[PDB]
């Protein structure tokens, strides 16, 4: 009864469809969602928006287990594949509005989760003019500024940090090295 | 004993308790869940004696009472978690249900206060320091996660009703108020000393349990150091706590040990140990207290047992005050405990230093100890050869094994010599004349003293004769009663290994009749404890087995020995034999033990007979005349009926088997053999049948054993099923010698098994076999409730005698299970003996054999018979006994025994009775039998079994080409040719007795798939042996087809194997005959289609129901059920004849027909998703697959034909590839010529020989295997009937057909064949498009996971990549696949270099891997081919 192609399964081909096939990523890009279109969406929202903030994150109640690491992998391959600048730049613009939402967001597990998320996202796309576009986009700077939209008593609060400053290490090391 | 003593005392309850398991402790557990929820004190008292019972249910409870405001029982609970901690990880093991409520409630203790640079450190902390020298915030709550209370002291009453006030004025966080509590409470406390110094006393214990299992600090050691420096003397509780906190952090050692000073004779630790030992010592200094002391001794024993203390305890000199520890302490328990306790650091620090402990002269010191030690046992226990104290016994035991590890040490190799002249024999003498006085242990240990000694110095061994130390070693361990346990038996013949050493020690050994008495310990039940395995996981008989080996080193050293060790093994088994013989004893599982007895006399005797692998023992066994009674414990009357199959009974056939494999010896099969005719001639009336209307002999003579309760445990009681089960064990020896594969033990084996005596044997096993068959199923049939018999007394005269069904049941099934076993095992020999017949005297075996084989298929029942059944039953059993033995796994015959089976008989009595069986005694015709309604019930699994026996017979290709043929040469020469001849034409006369009538209830598909594999056989056999009758296989090739077709209506799933017989009679016969072949199934095909379509005419008129009806008429007609096996069939035949059929599947138009069925039965699927009651017609997946392979073999012809116009029909140019050079280098003209004619015959691979190298082509891959190495090497060939395909309205109609199956989730086998249709035809963009706008996609995300198969998710991205590829964008991904392809060396199967720039890069071997993209589109591959490359 369970549907045969979970969101896990469709990420996964999409990623697949993505690697191939040059227009699929520029498509994906520019496709956004419609209000009352799901129960899931509250207002026109890009579908990397939806990724990051809705699949992406791990959460301790199951629809799917293996969501995040394929809604990871769909977003690596929309960045890898080159697609000139149709696609990174536009996943590269709705990591930062994603980060700057979740910052804004209200103290939160979900807040922690979506930022822990979105730091892992950097850091895999990280490991060239995805680096280009962080820099030229500040996204370094908003990573350092992360702790000052934190309540640093919160025991959340250092592992969202970790996960901040684990691109924060590697870009500082490809850029001054 | 005295702790159940205690137990009943205690079950005032507390002034016990005060004073000083399961019910005590729920007892226990009860005041727990009750307390919890004069009772404190009474918990307190259940707590201190706990905390003594773990060191030699309740957690719940106790993580709840840590919740408590007087700190003594948390203090309390503390020291029981501490005790577990400390001994067992009881703790830490346990789930987090608790051990996080439990570990968190730890951590809120434990957490610092701020120590010394706030002012609270723990020296400060238990100094009253006035409290006006605290920091103010001492006695102040401020607890966050909003709560601060500047003093408690205005409220100081009751802190937890303080606690639940703060729950209803604030809402607490939920299960950690316990940091609320804890925090309260201390506030309370340090007000005052008591709860101040109780909180760093709980702080301690919790740190300690959360070290054994961020809490530690800088200047956490300095603390507690400064703790232990503190002399108002009033602390020592506080003091034993930090010793036991700095113990646990031990598990920061080098500030440990900077802090405490050990690393100098004067440090404050160091100095206190030596005030503590003082103070032990003399009496005017009073003593440190026990537990200060205990914790002391423990800390040092901790740190010893770590390098870096070790050297700090050699450091400090330490040895010297222990020593003094060791000298002049007294005798009481606690100074013995604190001996104890030194001596186990003297062994810790002498595993590093030897120096100081000489100096010191501490060997002296400890021998002097053991002495007094030994002289206060001797007022107890005087005696000695011309209970001890728990803590003495732990004294000895510790210093006994620092005398081993001295001896086994140098720095004592010079003057251990002068150990054996102080007083230490003097003592070890009664230790060793006192083994029940003190313990069996240090009993071991002090022989092991001894004889770790005399290894150092064997010198010195005439020393311990002339005081005579060694006679009484050999008077306490032979003599005296040995103490039963296994590391005593174990040590024993290394003991006397050092006792024989100096020849006059030999000499004594030898005088007192050592292995008489040694032995015995086998024989008596005071020791099977001792024998019995350890752990459930070591080895039946490991024990024995050590012991065994042991004195096999022993009189390998020692080899005057080995001749009284043989007798007195012998003796052993002489001994067995009396027990087993006599009626007096009965085997326990009066009762005896003997089957335990046997088990480990025989692992003993295993062990020492193969632990050199040199033949002397087994040799000098044999010739003392042992074998004898070892075969005959087999058959011992009053040994158990479940022994043959038991591990006694395996380990006399290993004892066996290692003497006939290490002394190449017939002496143990001839002797079992004698014994065994001995036994077989017993029990000939088991032979003779009731000669009246009568059931069981062995029924018969139960029943007469008058009504002894049980008769089966007496060996009177009932003779011939403990001659049964006497034969039974002697067969699983001849067994288990069988199973080897030395050909010299098979060829002495056979050599005995052809003797008069052999063949004596093997022909009463023969008949004993035929009496067992009988008497099982007789047995089987009269446990059978009153179905199988025919209404008759034929066993019940004596069930009535025997007995309440099961009453006479449970009677009978020993009987059953002692013949039914036994036939298995006679079964399994025989096939043994046909293998090591096979691989003169074999051919005598093996006539033996098949007249058994004979017997069994011409056995008839005596004429009182019931019911054919039994006959039938005993058919069954010797046709699935003659299969094992004429042929091998893997379904190769024996040439011998096929030509023995054939001469003697046994063929002509195969099928005689299979017509007996049809024809019930020829009361019918066998024409008739097989569809008469009064046919014997087990008439089907008879002939099952007969056909997959005469499968095995009829196949050429493995009667021809079997491993096991004979040579080439008086005798008869067989010829599986003239076997193969008569064989095929008796069989095809039972098969056509069997070829078209109606299929049994059960057992008629395996019937039917075995007599066409027959057909199959004999069709593809007489080919190629009349080449060294026909007509009646042409005219049943002729005719066959009526009967394919009525088993392809009642059996569907013999379609594959009437396949295989139409092929070939196809390749026996014409493509005429193919024609009419394929013609006919097409028909058949066209009428089973035709009234379908006329069956789903939308149904107007309403006359049928036009729901229910309708939709199942569809999947149910008769039709319907033809289809799936009419199609099925054709598609099979397309398969193979990939062509002929195709160009009949393109004229007949039947395609049209199943394109316009696939369309009509969508209304009706359709409507069936919309009754919710989808049942979907199996025949659709037919059609289907049968699309698909008609398009993929047009395809291919097309790609075919087009190749054939680039080549030349003549010498077509095979070459290989050389991935080293880049060069496709030719084959010689036989090779290529040879390839290519196979290639052209479309032979899947094809074999050849170059240079006597073996190489074969594999024509799928197009790979050159070198069939020794295994390299695999690219080839090519070197370039210079149409079949229409499906037409554009056909597609048309398929794809919507598809899409709407998908619509319906039809089922999960028809959306895979369905979807791989789909896959072909989309590979056209235009049908993509098509299937893509009919708004398939999101069909197929709506599929559930009950309509979903293997390859679905693989499946489905091809076919939406097959949607996503126009034309365009295939280009450029085909271009970005060239490129990568021509710029990375890709690897392969082929053996082709990974990145290789030679082989890599050849235009001719890139094409090969770009193949799937070629055909993904070989026309655009061009295009981009020929603009990037």
């Amino acid at each position: 009864s369970k549907p045969l192609m979970p969101t896990s399964t469709i990420l996964r081909l999409l990623a697949e469809l993505v690697r191939s096939y040059v227009g699929i990523a520029t498509l994906i890009a520019n496709y956004s969602y419609t209000v009352g279109q799901s129960e899931l969406i509250k207002e026109d929202c890009s579908v990397l928006a939806f990724v990051l903030d809705h699949l992406l994150p791990h959460t301790q109640n199951a629809e799917d287990k293996d969501t995040p690491a394929l809604a990871r992998l769909f977003l690596a391959s929309l960045a890898a594949a080159g697609s000139g600048t149709d696609a990174q730049v536009a996943l590269v613009n709705e990591v930062k509005a994603a980060l700057g939402r979740a910052l804004a967001m209200a103290e939160s597990t979900e807040k922690h989760a979506r930022l822990q998320a979105v730091m892992c996202i950097i850091s895999t796309i990280m490991e060239n003019n995805i680096i280009r576009l962080f820099l030229k986009k500040g996204l370094v700077n908003d990573l350092a500024r992360v702790p000052h939209s934190l309540d640093l008593s919160s025991p959340n609060m250092a592992n969202t940090v970790n996960a901040a400053l684990k691109p924060l290490e590697t870009l500082s090391r490809i850029v001054n090295q | 004993a005295d702790c159940r003593a205690l137990i009943d005392k205690l079950k005032d309850e507390q002034l016990l308790l005060e004073l000083q398991w399961v019910d005590l402790l729920d007892r226990f557990d009860g005041i727990l869940a009750d307390a919890g929820q004069q009772l404190k004190m009474l918990l307190l008292a259940v707590l201190n004696f706990t905390a003594l019972l773990i060191e030699y249910s309740s957690i719940e409870h106790l993580t709840t009472l840590l919740a408590s405001s007087d700190m003594q029982v948390v203090l309390a609970v503390l020291n029981l978690l501490y005790v577990f901690s400390k001994r067992s990880n009881y703790i830490t093991r346990l789930g987090s249900d608790k051990r996080t409520p439990l570990l968190t409630r730890l951590q809120h203790l434990a957490e610092s206060w701020g120590g010394k640079e706030n002012g609270f450190g723990l020296a400060e902390c238990c100094r009253d320091l006035h409290m006006m020298k605290y920091p103010p915030s001492a006695t102040t709550l401020h607890f966050e996660f909003y709560i601060h209370i500047e003093q408690l002291d205005k409220i100081s009453e009751s802190p937890s009703e303080i606690m639940e006030s703060l729950t209803k004025m604030y809402s607490i966080p939920k299960d950690k108020q316990m940091l609320l509590f804890t925090h309260i409470r201390l506030a309370h406390g340090f007000s005052n000393h008591r709860k101040r110094l109780q909180a760093v006393q709980a702080r301690l214990h919790a740190i300690s349990i959360l070290v054994y299992s961020s809490i530690l600090y800088n200047g956490l050691i300095e603390e507690l150091v400064d703790v232990l420096q503190i002399t108002d003397k009033q602390l020592m509780e506080i003091k034993a706590a930090s010793l036991r906190t700095l113990t646990s952090i031990v598990h920061k050692l080098s500030s440990i040990i900077d802090c405490t000073g050990t690393a100098s004779y004067h440090g404050f630790l160091p100095v206190l140990v030596r005030n503590c030992i003082q103070a032990m010592i003399d009496p005017s200094m009073d003593p440190y207290p026990h537990q200060f002391a205990t914790a002391l001794f423990s800390f040092l024993y901790h740190l010893a047992s770590y390098d870096a203390g070790g050297e700090a305890l050699v450091s400090c000199g330490m040895m010297e005050a222990l020593l003094k520890v060791i000298k002049f302490l007294g005798d009481e328990q606690d100074q013995i405990t604190f001996v104890t306790r030194a001596v186990r650091v003297v062994d810790l620090i002498t595993n590093l230093d030897m120096a100081a402990f000489q100096s010191h002269s501490g060997l002296s010191i400890f021998i002097y100890r053991l002495e007094h030690e030994v002289d206060l046992c001797r007022k107890e226990c005087p005696f000695v050869i011309k209970q001890c104290i728990p803590q003495r016994a732990a004294l000895l035991k510790s210093m006994l094994n620092f005398l081993k590890k001295a001896i086994q040490d140098p720095a004592f190799s010079d003057g251990i010599r002068h150990v054996m002249d102080g007083s230490l024999p003097t003592s070890l003498k009664h230790i060793i004349s006192n083994a029940e006085y003190y313990g069996p242990s240090l009993f071991l240990l002090a022989t092991e003293v001894v004889t770790v000694f005399v290894f150092q110095e064997p010198s010195l061994l005439s020393s311990l004769q002339d005081n005579g130390l060694t006679d009484v070693m050999l008077h306490a361990l032979l003599i005296k009663d040995v103490p039963a346990t296994r590391e005593v038996l174990g040590s024993l013949p290394n003991v006397f290994s050092a006792l024989c050493l100096n020849a006059r020690g030999l000499q004594s050994f030898v005088q007192c009749q050592p292995f008489e008495r040694l032995f015995k310990v086998l024989l008596s039940p005071d020791y099977l404890p001792a024998m019995r395995r350890r752990r459930s996981s070591d080895p039946l008989g490991d024990t024995a087995s050590n012991l065994g080996s042991a004195v096999d080193e022993l009189m390998r050293h020692q080899p005057t020995l080995k001749t009284d060790a043989t007798t007195a093994i012998i003796k052993l088994l002489e001994e067995i034999c009396n027990l087993g013989r006599d009626p007096k004893y009965i085997c326990q599982k009066i009762p005896i033990p003997l089957m335990d007895y046997i088990l480990n006399v025989m692992k003993f005797v295993e062990s020492i007979l193969s632990n050199n692998t040199t033949d002397d023992h087994c040799q000098e066994f044999v010739n003392q005349k042992g074998l004898l009674p070892l075969v005959t414990i087999l058959g011992l009357p009053n040994l158990p009926i479940d022994f043959p199959t038991s591990a006694a009974c395996q380990a006399v056939a290993g004892v066996c088997k290692s003497i006939l494999t290490l002394s190449h010896e017939p002496k143990v099969l001839q002797e079992g053999l004698l014994q065994l005719d001995s036994i077989l001639s017993s029990l000939e009336p088991l032979h003779r049948p009731i000669e009246s209307p009568g059931g069981s002999v062995l029924l018969r003579e139960l029943a007469c054993a008058g009504n002894v309760a049980d008769a089966t445990l007496s060996a009177q009681a009932t003779p011939l099923l403990h001659a049964l089960t006497a034969a039974h064990a002697y067969i699983m020896m001849f067994v288990h010698t069988c199973r080897v594969g030395q050909s010299e033990i098979r060829s002495i084996s056979v050599n005995q098994w052809g003797s008069q005596l052999g063949l004596s044997v093997l022909s009463k096993l023969s008949q004993l076999y035929c009496s067992l068959v009988w008497e099982s199923t007789v047995l089987l049939s009269l446990c059978t409730p009153n179905s199988l018999p025919s209404g008759c007394e034929f066993g019940q005269a004596d069930m009535q005698k025997l007995v309440a069904m099961a009453a006479r049941i449970k009677q009978i099934k020993p009987l059953l299970s002692a013949s039914s076993r036994l036939g298995r095992a006679l079964a399994e020999l025989f096939g043994l003996l046909v293998k090591l017949c096979v691989g003169p005297a074999a051919r005598s075996t093996a006539s033996a054999l098949t007249k058994l084989l004979t017997k069994g298929l011409s056995w008839q029942p005596p004429p009182y018979t019931p019911t054919p059944r039994f006959r039938l039953t005993f058919f069954i059993c010797s046709v699935g006994f003659t299969s094992p033995m004429l042929f091998d796994e893997r379904k190769y015959p024996y040439h011998l025994m096929l030509q023995k089976f054939l001469c003697s008989g046994g063929h002509n009595a195969l099928f005689e009775t299979f017509n007996w069986a049809l024809s019930m005694g020829g009361k019918v015709p066998v024409s008739e039998g097989l569809e008469h309604s009064d046919l014997p019930d087990g008439t089907g699994e008879f002939l099952d079994a007969w056909l997959m026996l005469v499968e095995k017979m009829v196949n050429p290709t493995t009667v021809l080409e079997s491993p096991h043929s004979l040579p080439a040469k008086n005798f008869p020469q067989f010829s599986a040719l003239r076997f193969l001849v008569v064989t095929q034409k008796a069989a095809f006369t039972c098969i056509k007795n069997l070829w078209n009538r109606k299929p049994l209830k059960v057992y008629g598909g395996r019937m039917a798939e075995s007599m066409l594999a027959i057909l199959c056989h004999i069709l593809r056999g007489e080919p190629v042996i009349r080449e060294r009758e026909q007509d009646e296989l042409h005219t049943f090739t002729d005719t066959m087809l009526p009967g394919c077709f009525h088993l392809l209506d009642e059996l569907p799933d013999t379609v594959y194997r009437v396949c295989d017989l139409i092929m070939t009679a196809i390749k026996r016969n014409g493509a005429d005959y193919r024609d009419m072949i394929l013609k006919q199934v097409v028909n058949q095909v066209w009428e089973a289609a035709d009234v379908l379509i006329k069956a789903a005419l939308p149904l107007t008129t309403s006359d049928t129901k036009t729901v229910s009806e309708w939709i199942s008429q569809m999947a149910t007609l008769p039709q319907a059920s033809n289809l799936a096996t009419r199609i099925l069939l054709l598609t099979l035949l397309f398969e193979e004849l990939k062509l002929p059929c195709a160009w009949v599947v393109e004229s007949s138009g039947i395609l049209n027909v199943l394109i316009k069925l696939l369309e009509v039965v969508q209304p009706c699927l359709q409507a069936a998703k919309e009754q919710k009651e989808v049942q979907t017609p199996k025949w659709i997946t037919p059609v289907l697959l049968l699309i698909d392979f008609y398009e993929k073999t047009a395809i291919s012809s097309k790609r075919r034909a087009q190749m054939t116009k680039y080549l030349q029909s003549n010498s077509n140019n095979w070459r290989w590839f050389d991935d080293r050079s880049g060069r496709w280098c030719s084959y010689s003209a036989s090779n290529n010529s040879t390839i290519d004619s196979a290639w052209k015959s479309g032979e899947t691979s094809v074999r050849f020989t170059a240079g006597r190298r073996r190489y074969t082509v594999q024509f799928t891959t197009m790979v050159q295997v070198n069939e020794e190495t295994g390299n695999r090497r690219p080839v090519m060939l070197t370039l210079l009937i149409l079949i229409q395909g499906l037409t554009e309205d056909m597609v048309t109609v398929l794809i919507r057909a598809c899409v709407s199956m998908l619509g319906v989730p039809v089922d999960p086998d028809t959306l895979h064949a369905t979807l791989r249709l789909c896959l072909r035809l989309t590979r056209d963009h235009k049908y993509a498009m098509m299937f893509a706008e009919l708004k398939s996609t999101r069909m197929i995300l709506n599929l559930t996971q009950s309509s979903g198969f293997n390859g679905f998710t693989p499946l489905v991205t091809l076919l939406l990549r097959h949607i996503i590829e126009d034309p365009c964008t295939l280009r450029h991904t085909m271009e970005k696949v060239v490129r990568s392809a021509a710029t990375s060396g890709a690897g392969s199967t082929t053996s082709g270099v990974v990145s290789g720039s030679l082989g890599s890069r050849e235009i001719n071997y890139i094409l090969r891997v770009l193949g799937p993209a070629a055909c993904r589109n070989p026309d655009i591959f061009t295009e981009v081919a020929n603009c990037c490359i």
